[PDB]
RNA sequence: UCGA
């Protein structure tokens, strides 16, 4: 979850700080994640 | 800046003359190698002297430069010299011309004994010389003396042996001690330009 | 074609007292239009020295004979109190567009090569309109509109263009002296003749009796070989 | 000779000992000071050959 | 130069601080600008407790 | 643990780490195992890679190959050629000359043109789904750092120019060169091995114009 | 604006006040409070991805500024607004197949005026450490090197600031004490022939990798025993050299817009070859229309139209998400723009062109304009559709139909050919596998994987495949003999057993499995060649 | 020490040891260089007479792998030490001259 | 496309046999220095240098053209290898 | 064992008519 | 330098004319007007 | 500018070196007079060469310069030379260094016969040479040959008499004709640098 | 984490 900062331009780092990952320790692996988790939920409206 | 060991060469004949050199410390010899294998000393490069002169006019070195002692030399780019540098080079080259012509005269003046005495006295005024209890001395081989007295090793060794029997000099380990400066001076007749 | 600014080592440097960076300064210098009055003049070095709270324009360049600045109102750099701008720019004559990497021109060590946009012509448009010569209709009327930077005149540019086109049209006309070093002459001949300011049989031919024999290296042994060479070719 | 076949089979302790150029009697690898391999160790030159 | 903006939708509030998701989180975590006696039971404090 | 770690019970790890130690079994098997990584495939010499660019002016059997890339790929051949021509006393001097980029003169480029004459190179694009994922092209040296690809083969590679990259390989032997020029040449493979239908065919802009 | 403001890259004024000083390096502001605050500016700093982050002052000395007013612009920003690229004049049309499959054609004019030019800085590092063989030293004195090679190095061996370095050039000079070894008889004879003693130290100098290089903008040196600095154990000194380069847009570079349209630059044409407006204005970028319909991103088209309107009206627009400028208003703006684009010409004493008449004919044949209207009215009708008359710069003849031309925002992405171009003849190999390394940074070779092998098998190219599996990889004797053969002009020799197979055999032996290579007589064949059995 | 199997990246696709070169085994270039050196050495030695070439080969270990002394080479040719050292020196000198002329072996001096 | 590739495929029952013939012939040409060619001085493949027309260095091109002429004979068990090699070294030394 | 590596086409020999005839004369005179 | 102009003709009905080398862009600069003139302005006869 | 006749001196040893000279036409010799009365040729100055180099470094000339032919020389003021002139001086002095070293080597290489042949062949490439029906020739005395071959007049005369009897050369009136160039080349062995 |  600690990543090398992406600072090609201000928007890059700005976006990087606002990103949300389902991976990492205490979370999904890539094989664990099926359709249910990657899908766009109706509740994502205004949030994700 | 670059340091060279004894018998190590700074540059070889026929090799690209891209660099001009100035001797900072030690003694360098400029020599020519014949097909028959005979080596001849053409001139002596002393501290402050410029050599590798071929870099100023040609494309390749015509003669071989060999360090006779531990030597410190400075590399220089010919095309990058200012008025002052060219002045120093000109003056020094003139000095080396005078000394090489005097050396020319020396090579054809007097018998082998005189030439050997004169060369020893000359080396006495070079970085090839030093001093201890036994007296002043020069670190030089019989082969080099032969190369710089227009003769071969054997005869030089003979004459040096004569001088040992006469008490003028003493020798061991490529090291020759000049015991009687007056006698050597008388034998040489005329002195050789040391600068 | 080149720019040197005092105490400035490279293009990415920054100058104390000056607002604009070096890159921006060079960028501004790219817009400079310089007119050579002398046709034989292929290069000029302009010098500029300014300081204090002033906005440096093109006029501030030290005037040079046969050199006219067409756009003296061009801004170069804004200078502050204690700000000092001392620079030399090299302007050359050429054609087309030559990138900085291509020419690599440096008057001195700290000199910065500049992208050279040689073409004085800014824009070219042409209009074709209907016309009639009494009996024949659908005839063509040609109008050429040319925008330039002022260094060359539109008429001059047009004339040069037409001349180029004509000269190129001439190429449809025709349907369809060796180096001594290679001659194989004596080695002494090679080295001597070569380093004696000549490298060909043409020059050897130019060398008259009071020229060939004057050469320090040449004597009679050389004259022999030379003659033989002139016997092989004639 | 040309390789036409590759056989695979279990290896007897005898065969394993025939492969072996020596026994590794020590867990040591290389000396911390000299950096040279330790005798009778995993990197011993007497067993596996000269560096 | 002129700038002509379209759209009739009036937003009653401006965009939030964009890095607040980081800033406020870590600020809450450290409680550095909060005097020790007035600290809430959260973050580092909660860890110690 | 030594033979197969993790096989039975909890895998033994180094102190201060959750990473299981790598045993012989792990070395032998798996995607990273000896078989799939180093045996059924390998990293290779005389290879390169770059971004692809459309080459409309190219013939079907040609590709644009950057001069520097070709200088590296054919480097030994170039050394030999520089030895044949008087550019260098020997191979060692030629290499010493190629080491510095500023020591490179214009005759060595001509020499490089001489070297690659009639020879072909292999272009590859991942994923390589069928045999046309690799094709042979006669290289035409071009300025620039980009590889130029012929349009007609774009379908077989499923290649496009949104930043796709391709790899180049140099067949060394006379046999390999023969195989590439005869069997692997793009112009010699015009029909799909699957359907028997033409693979190299007009598409996009060509179809549009016609 | 808000993105730039929250980004913190750009600099703003804290309170109301007056600007005291404006410099390239700093800006001094006197506020209402009377307090004098000095803001230093970040100049040519190297980001994580090697892009240059630098701030430029947008204010002048004595300027009155308010609270929250812009003082200095950050990187990738223009007057406080986000600048991710440049605004270019784009034409949507195929061009000689150079636009094929999303490819992009650009004008050299872009390079001329320094559009899409970017600054990039790379960081180089080298350590000199204590060894059991003696200390590594960073020095200008490097064995067997000409003065030409050491030219740009200072007394200490570090390259001088402002010097131009190219591949092969020395950045930091370093010598390391040679490991002990016995010279071959050949080396003995050579040493004797030249009469020159073999030097104790070897040249370990840090050099510029292939494809890189530029101007040296900074040098940092950290020694041992100097105040404020301490390195890891064993390391005497560390030197860092920062080299920057000005990158012009070139063939192979990647461009993209905000609508998902992306493509690589395949061709840079001279201005005379570029399609142009009747008034002589050449376009900048040529985009293929074939990319639009399948992708279904129509935003770029509207951006092109509104960009045209803005190009002629000399203004910019703000179109909010989902509530923006709709078609009618854009048509209106297009009319207002057409007035300037045409009325000017008519005032200049010029009428409609013949080729414009022909194009209009073909246009009414396409049902684009209504038949019977005047040429001017028809040209206006086309201009309202975002299409204009375009002349082919090569022929001078117009394009047979009206073409969409306008201002588009296009960005230059981080993927550039200069970074990605790589090639290898021979080089470093792996410890265990003896196969070439991976990656450009290690000067590695390309990976020939399972599927590639499948391809070669399907081609029935057995000797090529064998080359891949042996001579170009882990066959040591094979690759040596191959290199020697190629440099001697001889044909390559028959390959030998790949080392990874021997590794496989020994690893299987470690698992107590006996793997035996057999001949046709089922007799053992030794692939270890006298080495592995007693 | 650190594990060679230390992972690089968040994928399991790469190891640290994969990025570590082998400095021990000589690269193709080195072998080629040595071979060319031997061949140029033979080319240059073909200038010399058979006896003085055999001398040099015996002294420098090109033959039999061992370096014979002046006494052993002399005993092999049945001649006095001083003489064999003299012809060795002369041979070496001629080699220096031929080298200064041709410049063939200079590039192998690295 | 390589010149006369269809006709070359015509001469063989298998493309791979064509490839083998071409490769081996190229090896012969390289080994003997092109002086064993079946081509005529006007049939010799040319390459344009800065100087002018020179002999094509590529042996595969040579072999393919030679094959196209028809003057070459290819097959299996035509002659023992040693005898072939020695007769070739006798007719065209190295 | 495929393509040019297949045992079917692998052993194919090439010979020019001049050398072929030479060999033939050599074999006839034995 | 002055470009070479080469001519290869078959009878009176057909001809090929090569001009090389030319400066960049001049190929079509010369090529286009000649094409237009040859088709239009070359004098001839017709029924 | 000044013209000098054969045997006339341009400057003498021990005289003030206020003037630097450049040889425009003819041939000049730089020589030294030894105590025994022997005259020795130290070096050859050819057209274009700078001599009187002592003016650049010292206060007085160290050696005597004598014209071997009708000679045209140009006087120059050392302190008034520009960059280009200093460059020319450096290049020419380097060349003269190379040639004087080659001459040095020549003086100690081979027997009298070889040295004489080599010196004759060298003179054949100087303004001292010319040609007629009898063949190429050089205008030089036995004494000068002795001065430039490290020998004395009598021995030179003897060797030249031998060469005349053998048909290699012919001599009269200080004038020597070289009848057999090949044989002389073989006698000399290695040639002496003429440029 | 990227690129295709
Ligand atoms: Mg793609």
């Amino acid at each position: 979850l600690s990543q090398f900062k992406d600072e090609t331009n201000p928007l890059s780092s700005l976006r990087h700080k606002r990103r949300i990952s389902a991976l990492g320790p205490g979370g999904l692996t890539r094989e664990r994640a099926g359709f249910d988790v990657r899908d766009v939920h109706r509740t994502h409206y205004g949030r994700i | 800046m670059k340091r060279f060991a004894r018998k190590e060469t700074i540059y070889l004949r026929g090799e690209e003359a891209r660099t001009l050199y100035r001797l900072e410390e030690g003694l360098v010899r400029v020599v020519e190698l014949l097909p028959d294998g005979r080596l001849i000393t053409l001139r002596h490069v002393l501290p402050g002297d410029y050599f590798g002169e071929e870099a100023l006019e040609g494309k390749a070195y015509r003669y071989t430069a060999e360090a006779m002692t531990e030597a410190v030399v400075q590399g220089l780019e010919p095309r990058a010299m200012d008025h002052e540098a060219l002045h120093r080079v000109a003056r020094n080259l003139a000095r080396q011309m005078r000394r090489v012509q005097a050396y020319e005269a020396h090579l054809q003046t007097g018998e082998l004994r005189a030439r050997i005495a004169r060369y020893l006295l000359f080396l006495a005024d070079t970085p090839l010389s030093a001093r201890d209890r036994q007296g002043i001395y020069v670190t030089v081989s019989h082969e080099e003396i032969a190369d710089a007295t227009a003769s071969i090793r054997e005869s030089v060794s003979k004459v040096l042996a004569d001088l040992r029997r006469e008490g003028l000099i003493a020798t061991a380990y490529r090291r020759v001690y000049l015991l009687d400066l007056a006698a050597l001076e008388r034998e040489a007749g005329s002195a050789l330009e040391a600068a | 074609t080149s720019v040197y600014i005092e105490d400035v080592l490279h293009e990415f440097s920054t100058i104390p007292g000056v607002k604009e960076d070096v890159v921006e300064i060079i960028l501004n210098l790219k817009e400079l239009v310089v007119r050579f009055l002398n046709p034989s003049l292929q290069t000029v070095t302009l010098l500029l020295k300014a300081e204090g709270p002033k906005e440096v324009k093109a006029r501030d360049f030290l005037p040079v004979a046969d050199v006219e600045i067409m756009n003296p109102d061009l801004h170069i750099a804004t200078l502050e109190e204690g700000g000092r701008l001392n620079m030399e720019v090299r302007v050359d004559r050429g054609v087309g567009y030559v990138p900085a990497e291509k020419h690599g021109i440096k008057d001195r060590i700290n000199a910065i090569p500049v992208d050279a946009v040689f073409s004085p012509v800014r824009r070219v448009a042409f209009q074709v309109e209907d016309t009639r010569l009494g009996q024949r209709t659908d005839l063509d009327k040609l109008t050429l509109r040319i925008w330039t930077d002022g260094s060359v005149t539109p008429l001059e540019a047009l004339n040069q263009a037409v001349e180029i086109l004509r000269e190129h049209l001439t190429y449809f006309s025709n349907p369809q002296d060796l180096p001594l070093e290679e001659l194989g002459l004596s080695t002494r001949v090679l080295h001597s003749l070569k380093e004696e300011g000549i490298e060909s049989v043409r020059a050897l031919l130019a060398l008259n009796l009071k020229d060939l024999k004057n050469i320090p290296g040449i004597g009679e042994r050389s004259l022999e070989e030379i003659k033989e060479a002139l016997e092989k070719k004639g | 000779k040309e390789v036409r076949k590759v056989r695979i089979a279990l290896a007897s302790p005898e065969k394993i000992r025939s492969w072996s150029y020596g026994e590794v009697e020590k867990p040591e690898t290389i000396n911390y000071r000299t950096l040279k391999p330790e005798r009778d160790g995993l990197f011993d030159e007497r067993i596996f050959g000269p560096i | 130069m002129e700038i002509k903006r379209f759209g009739r939708i009036r937003e009653v509030i401006p965009l939030p601080p964009l890095t607040e998701i980081q800033v406020e989180s870590y600020r809450r975590a450290l409680q550095a600008d909060v005097p020790p006696e007035k600290r809430e039971n959260v973050g580092i404090q909660a860890a110690f407790r | 643990a030594l033979l197969d770690n993790g096989r039975r019970g909890a895998p033994v790890t180094n102190p201060g780490s959750d990473r299981p130690l790598r045993s012989l079994t792990d070395i032998l098997s798996g995607k990273q195992g000896r078989f799939r990584q180093n045996l059924l495939g390998k990293r290779v010499d005389y290879s390169g890679r770059s971004v692809i660019v459309v080459g409309p002016q190219l013939k079907l059997h040609q590709c644009g190959l950057p001069k520097r890339m070709a200088l590296e790929l054919f480097k030994p051949f170039l050394l030999k050629k520089m030895e044949e021509k008087g550019i260098a006393p020997n191979v060692k001097a030629a290499r010493r000359m190629l080491e510095r980029q500023r020591d490179i003169k214009d005759e060595v480029w001509d020499a490089l043109e001489e070297v690659i004459h009639g020879k072909v190179v292999l272009l590859n694009r991942a994923p390589t789904l069928h045999r046309l994922g690799i094709q042979a092209f006669q290289p035409v040296l071009v300025e620039g750092q980009s590889i130029q690809l012929h349009p007609l083969v774009c379908e077989a590679f499923n290649a496009d120019f949104d930043g796709d990259q391709m790899a180049v390989h140099v067949p060394l032997s006379s046999f390999a060169q023969a195989e590439a020029r005869i069997q692997m040449l793009s112009a010699h493979n015009l029909l799909s091995p699957a359907s028997g239908e033409p693979l190299a065919k007009p598409s996009r802009d060509i179809i549009l114009g016609l | 604006e808000r993105v730039v403001r929250d980004s913190l890259a750009a600099l703003y004024a804290e309170e109301d006040g007056e600007v005291a000083k404006v410099d390239g390096n700093r800006i001094v502001v006197r506020y209402e409070d009377g307090r004098l605050v000095e803001y230093p500016l970040r100049r040519f700093y190297r980001s994580n991805q090697g892009t240059a982050l630098d701030q430029r002052p947008r204010v002048v000395v004595g300027q009155r500024v308010r609270k929250g007013d812009l003082l200095a612009d950050g990187p990738a920003s223009e007057n406080g607004f986000l600048a991710l690229g440049q605004n270019v004049l784009v034409a949507i049309m195929p061009f000689d197949g150079y636009n094929f499959e999303d490819a992009i054609v650009i004008s050299e004019e872009l390079l001329k005026r320094d559009f899409y030019t970017s600054i990039h800085i790379e960081r180089y590092e080298i350590e000199a450490r204590d060894t059991k063989l003696g200390p590594e030293r960073i020095t200008r004195d490097i064995p067997h090197l000409s003065e030409a090679a050491l030219r740009d190095l200072d007394e200490e061996g570090v390259v001088r600031i402002g010097a131009e370095v190219k591949p092969g050039d020395i950045l930091v000079g370093r010598t390391s004490f040679k490991g002990e070894s016995e010279p071959t008889p050949e080396e003995r004879l050579l040493r004797s022939i030249f009469g020159e003693k073999a030097r104790d130290v070897k040249d370990t100098s840090l050099r510029v990798p292939p494809g890189e290089g530029g101007i040296v903008v900074r040098t940092v040196r950290l020694r041992r025993g100097d105040p404020g600095v301490e390195l890891k154990p064993g390391v005497r000194e560390v030197v860092r050299v920062y080299v920057a380069q000005k990158r012009k847009l070139q063939v192979g570079d990647k461009l993209a817009n905000r609508h998902g349209n992306k493509g690589v630059v395949a061709k840079i044409l001279p201005v005379e070859d570029m399609p142009h407006l009747p008034d002589g204005t050449p376009v900048d970028v040529i985009l293929n229309p074939l990319g639009v319909p399948s992708r279904m991103n129509l935003g770029q088209i509207l951006e092109t139209h509104l960009g045209l309107a803005g190009y002629f009206l000399g203004q910019r627009y703000i179109s909010p998400i989902f509530d923006g400028a709709k078609e009618p208003e854009i048509k209106e703006l297009l009319a207002q723009a057409f007035e300037v684009y045409f009325g000017k010409r008519k005032g200049e004493g010029f009428g409609v062109d013949k080729r414009e008449v022909e194009v209009l004919r073909r246009a009414e044949k396409l049902g684009l304009v209504t038949p019977g209207k005047t040429p001017e009215e028809q040209l206006k009708e086309l201009f309202l559709q975002g299409k204009v008359v375009l002349y082919d710069g090569r022929t001078g003849e117009p394009i047979e139909g009206p073409i969409v031309v306008g201002q588009m925002f296009i960005m230059k992405l981080y993927h550039m050919v200069e970074d990605k171009m790589h090639a290898r003849s021979t080089g470093p190999y792996s410890l265990i596998t003896q196969q070439p390394l991976g990656g450009k940074a290690q000067f590695g070779g390309q990976r020939f994987g399972e599927m590639e092998v499948w391809a070669l098998e399907a081609y029935g190219a057995a000797h090529t495949l064998q080359e891949m599996l042996t001579l170009k990889s882990d066959d040591i004797e094979g690759r040596n003999a191959a290199y020697e053969a190629i440099i001697k002009g001889e044909d390559v020799p028959e390959p030998s057993v790949p080392e990874s197979f021997r590794v496989l055999v020994k690893e299987l032996q470690a698992l107590a499995l006996d793997v035996q290579t057999l001949d046709e007589k089922d007799n053992p064949v030794d692939i270890f060649e006298g080495l592995a059995s007693k | 020490p650190v594990s060679l199997e230390t992972p690089i990246g968040d994928e399991k696709d790469s190891f640290y040891g994969d990025f570590i070169p082998d400095e021990h085994l000589p690269s193709p270039v080195d072998a080629a260089t040595q071979s060319l050196l031997s061949e140029e050495l033979e080319k240059a030695l073909s200038k010399l007479s058979e006896r003085e070439a055999m001398v040099l080969k015996l002294r420098k270990g090109l033959i039999d792998g061992r370096e014979h002394t002046l006494e052993e080479v002399g005993a092999f040719f049945g001649v006095t030490r001083e003489r064999i050292r003299q012809i060795e020196n002369k041979a070496l000198r001629k080699l220096k001259y031929h080298e200064s002329r041709t410049r063939k072996l200079r590039d192998f001096l690295d | 496309a390589e010149p006369g590739i269809d006709k070359l495929f015509g001469m063989v029952d298998s493309k791979y046999r064509l490839t083998v013939v071409v490769a081996k012939r190229a090896q012969q040409l390289l080994r003997h220095g092109f002086k064993n060619t079946v081509l005529e001085p006007e049939e010799r493949p040319k390459m344009q240098t800065l100087e002018g027309l020179f002999d094509d260095p590529n042996a595969v091109t040579w072999a393919m053209k030679e094959l196209l002429t028809g003057r070459l004979v290819f097959g299996e068990n035509l002659v023992p290898e040693d005898r072939l090699q020695k007769e070739m070294e006798r007719l065209y030394p190295v | 064992p495929a393509g040019t590596g297949s045992d079917f086409v692998r052993f194919t020999q090439v010979v020019d008519q001049k050398t072929l005839k030479a060999i033939e004369e050599a074999r006839k005179e034995a | 330098k002055a470009p070479v102009f080469t001519v290869r003709t078959q009878g009176r009905e057909y001809g090929e004319f090569v001009l090389e080398p030319l400066e960049r862009g001049f190929g079509v600069t010369l090529g286009n007007p000649l094409r237009r003139i040859l088709l239009s302005s070359i004098p001839g006869t017709a029924v």
